[PDB]
């Protein structure tokens, strides 16, 4: 029991790896509202 | 509006610190969340 602590506190890439897919895309989804899919902007306000 | 600026929110003092020819700031995954006052050069936080 001595040694799971030494090897931790010196792995949990499965737990790291759904955190990153999450945020990747997230943020995918907001990049897209800055392209025009053939506009002449990408703001209603223009 | 903010010299061509257009948005809606809340305004508030800020504490950072633009370079003195930057006029707004922005976020990752790119909106505008700091402003530069034209007249007084503050520079202010826009929160929605
Ligand atoms: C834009 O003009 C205003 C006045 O129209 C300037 O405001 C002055 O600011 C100084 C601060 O250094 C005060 O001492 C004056 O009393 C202010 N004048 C008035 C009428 O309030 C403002 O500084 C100008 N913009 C810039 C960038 O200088």
């Amino acid at each position: 029991i001595g040694k799971i602590q030494d090897s931790l506190s010196s792995a949990l890439g499965k737990l790291q790896d759904v955190v990153n897919h999450n945020a990747q895309a997230l943020n995918t989804l907001v990049k897209q509202l800055s392209s025009k899919f053939g506009a002449i902007s990408s703001v209603l306000n223009d | 509006n903010f010299n061509g600026l257009t948005g809606t929110g809340v305004l508030t003092e800020s504490n950072k610190k633009f370079l003195p020819f930057q006029q707004f700031g922005r976020d990752i995954a790119d909106t505008t969340d700091a402003v530069r006052d034209p007249q007084t050069l503050e520079i202010l936080d826009i929160t929605p």
